[PDB]
C-alpha cells in the first residue's frame, strides 16, 4: 500500500484528465489551478481589465473531490522575489490569488517551489497567507535534493562545472529550506516536497535531510532505468533511498511524461512490498509525560501493557535464578530459605518471577511484596488468597516508611524510567537499605542513563506545540517527553551521564549529580535536543536496555526519553557539542536542569524544577 | 476558435498560420491557415484548421506545407497540410520533454529543428526520422527561447530564465558558450549579418550583441523580436505592454502602434508587401499594420 499521486502541468479537462490519473491507480492528482501559462497583469492597463473566467469553475468536481483528490499548483511564471520591481508586485498580486483559490476549493495540499537562493519575499506572502485565518491547509514546498545548477550537463566551453568537492556547497538545497521555514517561524502547515534527481548527491547531503517534515517525494520519469524487459526500474542507490523514505511514510510523487503508465507506479508497489516495530508503530514521534509511579498511582492498564513483556521479566526470573544459587549452595538446599522483598511488586508479576525462578534454582524462599499503591495491592490480595498463599506476604506501604519484620537476602524492584533514575528508584531503595542484610543483593544492582544530542525539527515544532493557558509560554521546552523518536537524525553515539549502585555502602550518600560530555558532530545539522537511554545490570551478566547500539532485543518497555532546548543551535561539522546535565533534589521533589556550552551557549533549562519536578 | 492568440506566421506566398489556445475557462486545448489574411480571426472564412489535444505555446514552419508546433502536453508535433491544402493532419507526437515545450525553431536545413522545454532540457530533432539527436541540459532554470541561426545549420541560440545567453555550435564537444543584468525573453538573429542578433529582457529592454549598444523599448517584458524581410532591416518589437514597437538600425523607435488591448504574441511580416506587418494577441485581435 504505496499513497502516490500523479504531478501534470497539462490538463486539458479536469473530468478526463483525473479519471485516467485514477484509472492508473493514482491517489490523487498534482495540477495547476490556473494555466500555467496564462500571465496575469494587476497594475498596467490595458491588461489588467482581461475580462474572465480567470480559470476553471469550482463546480467541475465534487467538494470531496477537491478535498482528497487535488493538490494544487503554483504557477511557474509567478516570481515573488524577482529583481524587477513590476514582476514582484504582479507575482505577489498572483500569488495571493492563486492561493486564496486553493483554499476556496478546500485542497489538502498546495505545492510551491523552492529553485533558487533568495526566497525571502516567498516567504512573506505566505507567511501572511496562512495568518489570514486558523485553516486546514498544508504547503509543500518543492526542493530539489541536488540543485540545478549543480547537476547540469558540462557542455559549456566557457563556463566548466565544478570538478572539485564542495563538502557545505553541496548542501546548498538544504539551506534554502532552512532559511524559507525560519523566516516563516517553523509553521506546522509548511512542509517539503523532496525531489529525487538521476544522480544523488553524497550520503551527508541525504542526511541532511533527516528529522525534517518531508511529507512527499518526486521521482521524475527519466531518472528510472530500464531492464530487459522494457520495464522502469531504479538504480539499487535510488532503492536504497525509496527504502528510507517508506519508514517516514511519505506520499510518493511521479512526474514527467511516459518514457517506457502505470509501469512506474507498479515498481514503487512491489519495492514496498519487499522489505518491536510492530508495537511501536502509531505512537512514532507522539510525545508522551513520563510516568511518576512514586507521586501517582497506576491505572490498572498501565501495569498491564507493563507485564506484557515476557522479555523482560524472563530476565529478572534469570537474574533471581542465578543469585539463588551463588547464595545458596547445593547442600543446604532444603534448610536455607531466602528471604525476597519484591519492592514495588504492582500487580505482582515479579513475585511470579520469584516463584519461577526459586523452582528452576531448587530453592526455598520467603517472599515479601511490598506495594504503596492501594489498588494495586487489591490486585495482590486477590493473588495471594486464591494461588500464592502464606508463601507471599503482601505489605501495603512505602518501602521507605516500612518497618520491616526481618531483613532481606535479596531486594528486587523494576523502579526505573526510560532515564535510569527518572522515576526516583535510588531515593526509594536508598530509603529501604536498612533493612538489607550486610551481604545483601539488589536487583537491580546498578543502572546508568545515556545521551545523545539528536536533530528533528519535526520533534521541536511538536515540543513548541505544547504551550498551554496557565504557565510559562516556554515551559514545554523545559521538561523531558518519552516519546517513540523515529524522523530524527542522531547527531553522535550516547554516551554514559549519571549512574546509581545498590546497595550505596557509601557513608556519604548523596544522590545530586553534575555531569559534562562532549560529543564529536562529523556533519553540518541543527541541535533540537537530546535522546535519553539507559542500561541496567539486574545480576552479574543479565542485563536490561534501551541504549540503541545495545538494546534488549524484543522488549517493548521503555520507550526514549527526550529533553528539548528553547532554541535550535546551529552546529558545523568537526565541531563538538558539550551539554552539561544537573541531577537537582531537596527535601520533596527532584528535578533535572540542562545546558549546552558548545558551540554556542543556551540557557540553563529547568533551573530549580521551575517547569518540570519529579515527587518524593 | 480559442481565444488567445499565440502565433502568426506568413509563409511564401503570402497565407497567414494561426497558432491560438485557450488558456482559461473549462476546457484548456488549442488551435492550427488563412489564404485570405484580412478574414482572420473568422472560423466561417478559414482555408483548414485543426483541434490539437492541449494548448500551443509556440510554432513555426517548416517548408511550405509543414507546421512544427510546442504543446503543454510535453510533446514537439508536426503538422502537415495535404495536397489540397484543405485538412492539416498529424504526422508525428513525440512525448520526448517533461514540461511544457515552451520554445522551438527550426534549423537552416529545413529536416532539423531544436526545441526548449521548461524541464529546463533543450532537445535537438531530426525531422526525417522522429527521433530526438542529441538531448542537452546547459541551463539551471526554464528554457525561454530558442532561435535557430539564420544560415549555419549547427549554431542555435538559447536563453533561460537562470539569465544565461548561450551560443551553440553541435560540431564543438562542448557545444554551449555563454555570451556576456535582467532576464532575456527573446532572441532575434540578423538576416543580412552573420554575428549578429538582438534580445530583449523582462524589464523592457532591446539591446544589440556582436561576436554593445541597448534602448528602452517597452514598460513590460519583451516577448518577441522580429526583422523585417527589407534589405536594411527594421526591427518589431512586442511586449507584454501591450504595444507594437518598430525599430531601425540604432534601436530607435519609428513606430507605434497600442490597438491591442492585452498581451501581443507575435508578429509576421507580409511577404507580398514589405511595409505591412501583421501581430496576434491575447484580445483575439489580428491586426494589420502598414509600417511607414
Ligand atoms: N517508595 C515506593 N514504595 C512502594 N512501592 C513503590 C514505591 N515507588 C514505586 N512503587 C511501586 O513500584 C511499581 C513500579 C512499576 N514500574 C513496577 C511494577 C511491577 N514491578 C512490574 O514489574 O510490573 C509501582 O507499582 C509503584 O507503586
Amino acid at each position: 500500500r504505496v499513497s502516490s499521486g500523479r504531478d501534470l502541468n497539462c490538463v486539458p479537462e479536469i473530468a478526463d484528465t483525473l479519471g485516467a490519473v485514477a484509472k492508473q491507480g493514482f491517489d490523487f492528482l498534482c495540477m495547476p489551478v490556473f494555466h500555467p501559462r496564462f500571465k496575469r497583469e494587476f497594475i498596467q492597463e490595458p491588461a489588467k481589465n482581461r475580462p474572465g473566467p480567470q480559470t476553471r469553475s469550482d463546480l467541475l468536481l465534487s467538494g470531496r473531490d477537491w478535498n482528497t483528490l487535488i493538490v494544487g499548483k503554483l504557477s511557474p511564471w509567478i516570481r515573488p522575489d524577482s529583481k524587477v520591481e513590476k514582476i514582484r508586485r504582479n507575482s505577489e498580486a498572483a500569488m495571493l490569488q492563486e492561493l486564496n483559490f486553493g483554499a476556496y476549493l478546500g485542497l489538502p495540499a498546495f505545492l510551491l517551489p523552492l529553485n533558487q537562493e533568495d526566497n525571502t519575499n516567498l516567504a512573506r506572502v505566505l507567511t501572511n497567507h496562512i495568518h489570514t485565518g486558523h485553516h486546514s491547509s498544508m504547503f509543500w514546498m518543492r526542493v530539489p535534493l541536488v540543485a540545478p545548477e549543480d547537476l547540469r550537463d558540462d557542455i559549456i566551453e566557457n563556463a566548466p562545472t565544478t570538478h572539485t568537492e564542495e563538502y557545505s556547497g553541496e548542501e546548498k538545497t538544504w539551506m534554502w529550506w532552512h532559511n524559507f521555514r525560519t523566516l516563516c517561524d517553523y509553521s506546522k502547515r509548511i512542509a517539503v516536497a523532496l525531489e529525487i534527481g538521476a544522480d544523488l548527491p553524497s550520503n551527508h547531503v541525504i542526511d541532511r535531510w533527516l528529522g525534517e517534515p518531508i511529507k512527499a517525494a518526486i521521482l521524475p520519469t527519466s531518472i528510472f532505468l530500464t531492464n530487459k524487459k522494457g520495464f522502469p526500474v531504479l538504480s539499487k542507490m535510488h532503492q536504497r533511498l525509496i527504502f528510507r523514505l517508506l519508514k517516514l511514510e511519505v506520499q510518493f510523487i511521479i512526474t514527467g511524461t511516459n518514457h517506457h503508465f502505470c509501469s512506474y507506479l507498479q515498481y514503487l508497489e512491489y519495492l514496498s512490498q519487499n522489505r518491536y516495530e510492530l508495537f511501536a508503530k502509531g505512537y512514532e514521534d507522539y510525545l508522551q509525560s513520563p510516568l511518576q509511579p512514586l507521586m501517582d498511582n497506576l491505572e490498572s492498564q498501565t501495569y498491564e501493557v507493563f507485564e506484557k513483556d515476557p522479555i523482560k521479566y524472563s530476565q529478572y526470573q534469570q537474574a533471581i535464578y542465578k543469585c539463588l544459587l551463588d547464595r545458596v549452595p547445593e547442600e543446604e538446599k532444603d534448610t536455607n530459605v531466602q528471604v525476597l522483598m519484591v519492592l514495588g511488586a504492582g500487580r505482582g508479576p515479579l513475585v511470579n518471577a520469584s516463584l519461577r525462578a526459586a523452582k528452576q534454582a531448587d530453592r526455598r524462599i520467603k517472599l515479601y511484596a511490598v506495594e504503596k499503591n492501594p489498588n494495586a495491592v487489591v490486585t495482590l490480595e486477590n493473588w495471594q488468597f486464591e494461588e500464592w498463599g502464606s508463601q507471599v506476604t503482601v505489605v501495603s506501604s512505602d518501602m521507605r516508611e516500612w518497618v520491616a519484620p526481618e531483613k532481606a537476602d535479596i531486594i528486587v524492584s523494576e523502579l526505573l524510567g526510560s532515564f535510569a533514575d527518572n522515576e526516583l528508584s535510588p531515593e526509594c531503595l536508598d530509603g529501604a537499605q536498612h533493612f538489607l542484610k550486610d551481604d545483601g543483593v539488589s536487583i537491580p544492582g546498578e543502572y546508568t542513563s545515556f545521551l545523545a544530542p539528536i536533530s528533528s525539527s519535526k520533534l521541536y515544532n511538536e515540543v513548541r506545540a505544547c504551550r498551554e493557558k496557565d504557565r510559562d509560554p516556554e515551559a514545554q521546552f523545559e521538561m523531558p517527553y518519552v516519546v517513540r523518536l523515529h524522523n530524527f537524525h542522531q547527531l553522535s553515539a550516547p554516551q554514559p551521564c549519571f549512574t546509581f549502585s545498590h546497595p550505596n555502602r557509601d557513608p556519604m550518600i548523596d544522590n545530586n549529580r553534575y555531569c559534562t560530555l562532549e560529543f564529536p558532530v562529523e556533519v553540518n545539522t541543527v541541535l533540537h535536543g537530546f535522546a535519553g537511554y539507559f542500561e541496567t545490570v539486574l545480576y552479574q551478566d543479565i542485563t536490561l536496555s534501551i541504549r540503541p547500539e545495545t538494546h534488549s532485543p524484543g522488549m517493548f518497555s521503555w520507550f526514549p526519553i527526550l529533553f528539548p532546548i528553547k532554541q535550535p543551535i546551529t552546529v558545523r561539522e568537526g565541531q563538538t557539542i558539550c551539554v552539561r546535565f544537573w541531577r537537582c533534589s531537596n527535601s520533596k521533589k527532584v528535578w533535572y536542569e540542562w545546558a549546552v556550552t558548545a558551540p554556542v551557549c543556551s540557557a540553563i533549562h529547568n533551573p530549580t524544577g521551575r517547569s518540570y519536578t519529579i515527587g518524593l | 476558435m480559442e481565444r488567445q492568440l499565440e502565433a502568426a506566421r506568413y509563409r511564401s506566398d503570402g497565407a497567414l498560420l494561426l497558432g491560438a489556445s485557450s488558456l482559461s475557462g473549462r476546457c484548456w486545448a488549442g488551435s492550427l491557415l488563412f489564404k485570405d489574411p484580412c478574414a482572420a480571426p473568422n472560423e466561417g472564412f478559414c482555408s483548414a484548421g485543426v483541434q490539437t489535444e492541449a494548448g500551443v505555446a509556440d510554432l513555426t514552419w517548416v517548408g511550405e506545407r509543414g507546421i512544427l508546433v510546442a504543446s503543454d502536453s510535453g510533446a514537439v508535433e508536426l503538422w502537415e497540410l495535404d495536397e489540397n491544402e484543405t485538412l492539416i493532419v498529424s504526422k508525428f507526437c513525440k512525448y520526448e520533454h517533461d514540461d511544457i515545450v515552451s520554445t522551438v525553431s527550426v534549423l537552416s536545413s529545413g529536416t532539423q529543428a531544436v526545441s526548449g522545454s521548461k524541464d529546463i532540457c533543450i532537445k535537438v530533432w531530426d525531422l526525417a526520422q522522429q527521433v530526438v539527436l542529441s538531448s542537452y541540459r546547459a541551463h539551471a532554470a526554464q528554457v525561454t527561447c530558442v532561435a535557430a541561426s539564420p544560415h549555419k545549420d549547427s549554431v542555435f541560440l538559447s536563453c533561460s530564465e537562470d539569465n544565461r545567453i548561450l551560443l551553440w555550435d553541435t560540431r564543438c564537444p562542448k557545444p554551449a558558450s555563454q555570451i556576456g543584468g535582467y532576464l532575456p525573453t527573446s532572441l532575434a538573429w540578423h538576416p543580412q549579418q552573420s554575428e549578429v542578433f538582438v534580445f530583449g529582457d523582462e524589464n523592457g529592454t532591446v539591446s544589440l550583441v556582436d561576436t554593445v549598444l541597448s534602448s528602452a523599448v517597452h514598460s513590460q517584458c519583451v516577448t518577441g523580436l522580429v526583422f523585417s524581410p527589407h534589405s536594411v532591416p527594421f526591427l518589431a518589437s512586442l511586449s507584454e505592454d501591450c504595444s507594437l514597437a518598430v525599430l531601425d538600425s540604432s534601436l530607435s523607435e519609428l513606430f507605434r502602434s497600442q490597438a491591442h488591448r492585452d498581451f501581443v504574441r507575435d508578429a509576421t511580416w507580409s511577404p507580398l508587401n514589405h511595409s505591412l506587418l501583421t501581430t496576434v494577441g491575447w484580445d483575439h485581435q489580428v491586426v494589420h499594420h502598414v509600417v511607414p
